[PDB]
RNA sequence: AGGACCGAACCGACUAAUGUCGAAAAAUUAGCGGAUGACUUGUGGCUGGGGGUGAAAGGCCAAUCAAACCGGGAGAUAGCU
RNA sequence: GCUCGCCGGAAGACCAAGGGUUCCUGUCCAACGUUAAUCGGGGCAGGGUGAGUCGACCCCUAAGGCGAGGCCGAAAGGCGUAGUCGAUGGGAAACAGGUUAAUAUUCCUGUACUUGGUGUUACUGCGAAGGGGGGACGGAGAAGGCUAUGUUGGCCGGGCGACGGUUGUCCCGGUUUAAGCGUGUAGGCUGGUUUUCCAGGCAAAUCCGGAAAAUCAAGGCUGAGGCGUGAUGACGAGGCACUACGGUGCUGAAGCAACAAAUGCCCUGCUUCCAGGAAAAGCCUCUAAGCAUCAGGUAACAUCAAAUCGUACCCCAAACCGACACAGGUGGUCAGGUAGAGAAUACCAAGGCGCUUGAGAGAACUCGGGUGAAGGAACUAGGCAAAAUGGUGCCGUAACUUCGGGAGAAGGCACGCUGAUAUGUAGGUGAGGUCCCUCGCGGAUGGAGCUGAAAUCAGUCGAAGAUACCAGCUGGCUGCAACUGUUUAUUAAAAACACAGCACUGUGCAAACACGAAAGUGGACGUAUACGGUGUGACGCCUGCCCGGUGCCGGAAGGUUAAU
RNA sequence: AAUUCCUUGUCGGGUAAGUUCCGACCUGCACGAAUGGCGUAAUGAUGGCCAGGCUGUCUCCACCCGAGACUCAGUGAAAUUGAACUCGCUGUGAAGAUGCAGUGUACCCGCGGCAAGACGGAAAGACCCCGUGAACCUUUACUAUAGCUUGACACUGAACA
RNA sequence: CUUUAAUGUUUGAUGUUCUAACGUUGACCCGUAAUCCGGGUUGCGGACAGUGUCUGGUGGGUAGUUUGACUGGGGCGGUC
RNA sequence: CGCGGGGUGGAGCAGCCUGGUAGCUCGUCGGGCUCAUAACCCGAAGGUCGUCGGUUCAAAUCCGGCCCCCGCAACCA
């Protein structure tokens, strides 16, 4: 929920949280966990790739399921579990046969509800079908690109793509960013949005927080010397040369896409 | 005031040592230079 | 609970004096800041030369950096001394 | 040998790391030592470093290295699968006492324990490169219960005193004892037992997971410490026998209690919060291919084995790193008494040193300090430096404010000792005995003893009672920056950077971008509430006009236009 | 004003006295809205300023305590250095004289201090200038260029409209 | 001659459909106790994409260099 | 105090570059419309080209001096 905290100190004055009273308060399922081994935005080739990623709070790879094979197998949620890798929530599903499972949470969704897959699988929220079985307008997340791929589409906290048109083997689909894509009919989806939505007004407040979330300072070009970043240079905030990257790549607007082998696919640019 | 030089043997084998040398194309190279000037204390190692 | 407060260990380096062919190629003496954290530290890895790293000074990379060290071009060139 | 001074959270005692014989004995003093030198970490000769249990080696993995094939690349070579290395982590097993010129948890004595080979024997379904459990885990907090250790008392032994008193409720010292085995407690976790079935766990499963029955109540798991035992053994103050007079041979008393109490242990617990907190094997359990006469397995007992390397000394320094016997730097552990909140600080303990030039003189001048008449910033770039403030408790405390602050605002007052309250209080710990008992380390009660706040009252001492060390200077106007923080090692710490927050823009996944000739990685085992880039830099009010020029994006008629 | 050259602008406050400080005046040489504007509690080894306390910073120093400095003993350096029988003065001089001319003055040598000179020691001046020197950095200087992007051919086909 | 006609002829321009090259960082299986790689079935794509030669543009991301002399010191000015 | 540019009816600006020919808006003057003014309409006047001096057939113009006005420079030790 959107809970205030209180200006006892500096820097404890603006923080806002979203504490959940749901989440299982014990130790996640042991059979689903994996060490994950994080490096600073360093590649294979030792130098740094990305900027800005390094510390962090250790975490474990929480296995989820995606592609939902099994199917016609009726299942109960037993409980929310809270995952650092996600901005949703996920659940432990316990399949009716034994096998112990982790799924993303769908919207308000309590434990205890009883949700399964399949084409027979009936339209409520959680339950997985292809969309081909799914009714045009309703809004789906979890979306996945090809059939046995798994799932690669609205799936961050509040996230949900909504079905548009029948398009034969094809289906249509809004997605969040406002693009519409053409994605094939005999996929995977599951009913309903993403819970989570109030992740949005999460603030971290004093820097510390953003440290232990994974994130190193940013610096800003201007204060560069001109030797290391395009803008650099200057007695003193000096300016107007075209803002760029690091890489003198024009930003602040530059058609970057360019692939060539998917513009069948997309309909409509991003709105 | 913390001088530069830290011991520490084993750092010192794996980056330096016989098999440390023995490791590489240049390396070996680099023995080869050693040998035939005749040094004694050829790598460093025990 | 707190990048919360006072304050040793610990880390730091603001001021003053001594030193400045030193006790010492950056310390001592008296005060000083932080001191549950963006903290500090041992052991071992990984990144490398127009390249690395950088809470960015053009700072640092073995007392050496607006382009390291060593060997080699190479008795470079020098309308100058 | 006798006094004296200093450290004592060390300037002490153990280790790693690293040194590499500096250890110890005899012996020499040319050179080394900032002086002399008989001395020495110096030369020379000799001696010294004993392990089934400490450690390494070894089993097993993390980051990461290497990598059969393989993908890729002018060669060289790059990355990476199966694997195989890699501890800073997990995994079997010893404690006490004595002994040397130097070694000891290694040698001797007593007393154990651990992992395997083989065999005898009573028995019995065993079995993987396989499945499951286990290993296996964060921060902060709160006490509860203990022990180290200490204090006091009792006891034992010794003394009665260089100058007044001192057989006394008087003074000095000791008052010690392990691992292991038995015992299974304070306290913590979890409800157990049998039967049937199963689309689950790449096969299989009596094991785990799930679904029902029925049934029984407690079972079981974990676990400090205490009490026995080890131990009518050792240690043991000081005598007794001899002194090579350095020490040695023998001998040998008391050996208990109460309380305080840890940052150590129970606790690789419980509560709680968010930032959501290794891996693998050993170990336990269960089956597959196979083997059933066996083989193998479990348990008692006997026998045998535990290899190889390290082990001396230094280890906050004269031996490491700094060119030196250098005021410097160097991770972990143990850390006593009084006072004190305390690991600060002061004086002491054990133990260790007086810093490898000295002896005088007592001038200016310099350095480190003490004090100063009256005035009290006039000094000066500037109150630079000094002085000054300083503790506990209680009363009391503004503007402004984001309502938490400001605030310890400011400012004050009271603090020693002695007795009484009260032949020591409140409080804490708590034996005897009695009652009970599902009988032991038990449940209540009961209160001796012991320890011991804070306060009031009266008297008294001095100039001064937070007397020493230790230990805020305060307030007002204002610029800049929100704030803790970061930064020019070695003249700049700031108004510079970062920062949460905001905006813009890019990116629909084989993502954008980035390293890279390439493969392949990072991004992300994430997917637009996501990620990258840029610019301002909390919060409050708010963010105007300009598309001429540059750049960016959208457009397509015509002109112009490459290779062909 | 961290921005105002003229300027110590003008008025007021604080002062015996205020080129700084504080509040306003707009005459903004040459502020201004996200290279943010105006505020703002709290914080600051931050800049400026005022008052109180407090004192040797000072008026203007005095005494004492210690470690050197000084003497005796041992050990025992360093930068530097053409040669020296190495005075002042007025002038002269490659234009600032211990050394030249004239004149004055001065017995030979040590010790403890003081720094005016010996254009004193130290570093072939970093400021200035020069060289058809070098080095990095800049852009709508030049010429190329990795990458991005466009098209044609090959990899690369077959039928209809 | 102007620009008209129907049939074949030499090809072009796009638009649709198909698959057999090629892509597949989709599914399952085998090598194989293997998230690498290869082979094999099936699906999605599909002559696009992507790659090589040639070529226009962009291109301080990157590199090599140029940027005069006299001058009552140098710059600015003026000048040759 | 050097360098660049300008000065034109009462006001602000064109034309100056290449010498002959000076224009635009406002302002003024007179008439009309209105009860009167503004507004609106009609018509007309008004210039020494900063000043003086040159070259030329002739100078606002092209050259020079002086005056004024605006802008920039006036730095490095
Ligand atoms: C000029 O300012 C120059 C600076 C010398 S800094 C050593 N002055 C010369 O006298």
């Amino acid at each position: 929920a959107v809970v205030k905290c209180k200006p006892t100190s500096p820097g404890r004055r603006h923080v806002v949280k979203v504490v959940n009273p749901e989440l299982h308060k014990g130790k996640p399922f042991a059979p689903l966990l994996e060490k994950n081994s994080k490096s600073g935005g360093r590649n294979n080739n030792g130098r740094i790739t990305t900027r800005h990623i390094g510390g962090g709070h250790k975490q474990a790879y929480r296995i989820v399921d995606f592609k939902r094979n099994k199917d016609g197998i009726p299942a109960v949620v037993e409980r929310l579990e809270y995952d650092p890798n996600r901005s949703a929530n996920i659940a432990l599903v316990l399949y009716k046969d034994g096998e112990r499972r982790y799924i993303l949470a769908p919207k308000g969704l309590k434990a205890g509800d009883q949700i399964q897959s399949g084409v027979d699988a009936a339209i409520k929220p959680g339950n997985t079908l292809p969309m081909r079985n799914i009714p045009v307008g309703s809004t789906v997340h979890n979306v996945e690109m090809k059939p046995g791929k798994g799932g690669q589409l609205a799936r961050s906290a509040g996230t949900y793509v909504q079905i548009v048109a029948r398009d034969g083997a094809y289906v249509t689909l809004r997605l969040r960013s406002g693009e519409m894509r053409k994605v094939e009919a005999d996929c995977r989806a599951t009913l309903g949005e993403v819970g989570n939505a109030e992740h949005m007004l999460r603030v971290l407040g004093k820097a510390g927080a953003a440290r232990w979330r994974g994130v190193r300072p940013t610096v800003r070009g201007t204060a560069m010397n001109p030797v290391d970043h395009p803008h650099g240079g200057g007695e003193g905030r000096n300016f107007g040369k075209h803002p760029v990257t690091p890489w003198g790549v024009q930003t602040k607007g530059k058609k970057t896409r360019s692939n060539k082998r998917t513009d069948k696919f997309i309909v409509r640019r991003r709105s | 005031m913390k001088r530069t030089f830290q011991p520490s043997v084993l750092k010192r084998n794996r980056s330096h040592g016989f098999r440390a040398r023995m490791a590489t194309k240049n390396g070996r190279q680099v023995l080869a230079r050693r040998r035939a000037k005749g040094r004694a204390r050829l790598t460093v190692s025990k």
